[PDB]
């Protein structure tokens, strides 16, 4: 099973 | 606990940084920073903070990042209309 | 939108979880984003990483600034008064 | 007017 989630990506609009 | 948020394209760019998509920590693109002077600062109704769970009607939920951005950045970029609508959440 | 009371037995010397989250930043709740293998949480099978943790123990997270959330965390871990953790949960 | 929002502290418990 999924043990860790990783940081999420980020974008400037 | 969902809001329908339209924000005027009242300047060249839409003004906010967001974070996340599926299979990250963040789940859903949240709204991190409104750029002062962009058009999510005029709205006035926008937050940091502010979950976006659809765009002009087509669902976020399930997307990866870049996908939401590209969605997002491409309603935006629309020359037909002058406005863009988020479905917005918020806890 | 839904919540679950997850009960974590202490099974484990640790907890075995990484929380994210608090009032007054991006992540306004703590959410779990790792598990360590051989803790009590892995052992539970019940908690996944992407929970968000709203109460421990019936005590509210919510406005909660992280270093609180993980001191009533922490505190209902090492406390002796019982050999479990309620947790109430969300995954949206 | 909050116009950011910090990254959220990570804890090991």
């Amino acid at each position: 099973e999924r043990l860790t989630l990783p940081p999420s990506e980020i974008t400037l609009l | 606990t969902s809001t329908l948020v339209r924000v005027r394209k009242s300047a060249a760019t839409l003004g906010i940084a967001i974070e996340g998509g599926a299979n990250t920590r963040q789940p859903l693109p949240r709204i991190v920073t409104i750029q002062r002077g962009g058009s999510a600062h005029n709205c006035g109704q926008l937050k940091v903070g502010h979950v976006i769970l659809e765009v002009n009607g087509q669902t976020l939920r399930g997307k990866e990042h870049k996908e939401a951005a590209r969605i997002i950045a491409e309603a935006f970029k629309t020359k037909e209309r002058d406005y863009i609508d988020f479905l917005v959440t918020e806890f």
